[PDB]
RNA sequence: CCUCCUAAAGAGUAACGGAGGAGCACGAAGGUUGGCUAAUCCUGGUCGGACAUCAGGAGGUUAGUGCAAUGGCAUAAGCCA
RNA sequence: AGGGCUACACACGUGCUACAAUGGCGCAUACAAAGAGAAGCGACCUCGCGAGAGCAAGCGGACCUCAUAAAGUGCGUCGUAGUCCGGAUUGGAGUCUGCAACUCGACUCCAUGAAGUCGGAAUCGCUAGUAAUCGUGGAUCAGAAUGCCACGGUGAAUACGU
């Protein structure tokens, strides 16, 4: 089912396939199960009606999805648009976590560029 | 004629004294609407087209027309035939109908919407804006549908300004934004 | 940012700062204490901060408080 | 061999005068019946931006014409079935 | 005083962690050595999702504390999937150390979840409690160890021959 939109989690235990809900780590995916009234092993796909409906009713709480994905953005503009080391950071593809450049950095500037 | 009754009757008359219109024959009626979905690419895929064909005839209760390519001599390319959409207008009965799973399920079944543009304005007085992507709505098994969408929708009402142009559609439920 | 409780400055900035508060915005601020939090009272104030070289023209903004003076003046030379 | 200028407002006229094309193409690109009308710009529209398709306005043979040029073409000689 | 030595389009050496099922995850739970400590180690209980905070005992130490070892063993789940693999990156919010955490600290919480599917030519160490693997302590030190020095658990293969 939608849950929380198109994401269609199916066979894997309700906590691991909450995970794919774009958002959700084991935590809160482990919780909103017992909040909502429904066991871990259970698979998302077996449950009955009402033991996927509570699920949707209870996620709305956190975001997630689209609006997650898109405001998380915004405050990733915020700063760049504001000018501070971190969003200069961002628009120059530099690490913001204070790291080395000179070496070790593949994964946010990417491969070699000879 | 759902909606259409609610023009005659609620709207008409509103505008009769907002806009003291002399002749109910003036009073800017809903001249169809006529969607489009500029499916563009196709030339490698085609499909995508066909796709989008059903894909609309989905939303819209007749035909798609696949349109051809005017120029031929696209920037990108493109040749004489060349198909890249399908516009596909309304009528009247549809057309309303249609005015109603819109402004009622389209725009309302949102994807992030918190208004609607003021602006789809022309000059004589035409609305026209572009869905930026097909909601989903009502289409061959929503989930179990084609690589998203994207459409455009242009209303063009017979009032003479945009100004007027307000006063319909704001007089039906056109989520707008104020 | 992690300072626990209690956003953190330097002295000289605060006095210096407040006087502009009343006096009104005007010339800029010398000042080389960046590693202080920008506070609403200079909110769009003329400000300066060294890094190295010389002081930069830092004016406070809506969201730019909970930030160090500093953060906004890069220091580095780089192509 | 074809088109324009030279050619002096009928035809026609020269040069190692100035310019450009033909040696084909279509069973539809022919016949007929029925219907249609551009180019270009302005405004507004998902991805569409200089320009893909949609909407409205201005515009009016500035489009189009299988291939040169001249002449012609809306009752279309242009376009669709 | 502030900044720089933490610059980054690159290349080379040394390492850590992965690519998983001789594994991951949950719960239960067994065995060790060697060391450190009054400007320290700091329990007990209280609060906190947690880092951590409050109160405050004990120990200058075979008395107390750091300190409830990991692999492992049982059961169960997973089902070979870029996958409950792997964790980089980044976003939001916090703890603590010190005047002072922007530049440039360590860590916690939620979320995000890349590359990576065992690596060319070439090349390194190791002959036994060794290799491999798994944990533990210390020096320096307010606070920045995958480094260094050191400790113990489990525990191989192969050696005709020059
Ligand atoms: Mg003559
Ligand atoms: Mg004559
Ligand atoms: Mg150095
Ligand atoms: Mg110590
Ligand atoms: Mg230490």
């Amino acid at each position: 089912a939608r849950i929380a939109g198109i994401n269609i989690p199916d066979h894997k235990h309700a906590v691991i396939a909450l995970t794919s809900i774009y958002g959700v780590g084991k935590t809160r995916s482990k919780a909103i199960l017992a909040a909502a009234g429904i066991a871990e092993d259970v698979k998302i796909s077996e449950l009955s009606e009402g033991q996927i409906d509570t699920l949707r009713d209870e996620v709305a709480k956190f975001v997630v999805e689209g609006d997650l994905r898109r405001e998380i953005s915004m405050s990733i503009k915020r700063l760049m648009d504001l000018g501070c080391y971190r969003g200069l950071r961002h628009r120059r593809g530099l690490p913001v976590r204070g790291q080395r450049t000179k070496t070790n950095a593949r994964t946010r500037k990417g491969p070699r560029k000879p | 004629a759902k909606l259409h009754d609610y023009y005659k009757d609620e709207v008409v008359k509103k505008l009769m004294t907002e806009f003291n219109y002399n002749s109910v024959m003036q009073v800017p009626r809903v001249e169809k609407i006529t969607l489009n979905m500029g499916v563009g690419e196709a030339i490698a895929d085609k499909k995508l087209l066909d796709n989008a064909a059903a894909d609309l005839a989905a939303i819209s209760g007749q035909k798609p027309l696949i349109t051809k390519a005017r120029k031929s001599v696209a920037g990108f390319k493109i040749r004489q035939g060349y198909p890249i959409g399908c516009k596909v207008t309304l009528r009247g009965e549809r057309m309303w109908e249609f005015f109603e799973r819109l402004i009622t399920i389209a725009v309302p079944r949102i994807r992030d919407f918190r208004g609607l543009s003021a602006k789809s304005f022309d000059g004589r007085g035409n609305y026209s804006m572009g869905v930026r992507e097909q909601i989903i709505f009502p289409e061959i098994d929503y989930d179990k549908v084609d690589r998203v969408r994207g459409l455009d929708i242009t209303i063009t009402t017979t009032a003479k300004s945009d100004e007027e142009g307000r006063a319909l559609l704001a007089a039906f439920d056109f989520p707008f934004r104020k | 940012r992690s300072l626990k409780k209690g956003p953190f400055i330097d002295l000289h900035l605060l006095k210096k700062v407040e006087k502009a508060v009343e006096s009104g915005d005007k010339k800029p601020l010398r000042t080389w204490s960046r590693r202080s939090t920008i506070f609403p009272n200079m909110i769009g104030l003329t400000i300066a901060v060294h890094n190295g070289r010389q002081h930069v023209p830092v004016f406070v903004t809506d969201e730019m408080v909970g930030h160090k003076l500093g953060e906004f003046a890069p220091t580095r030379t780089y192509r």
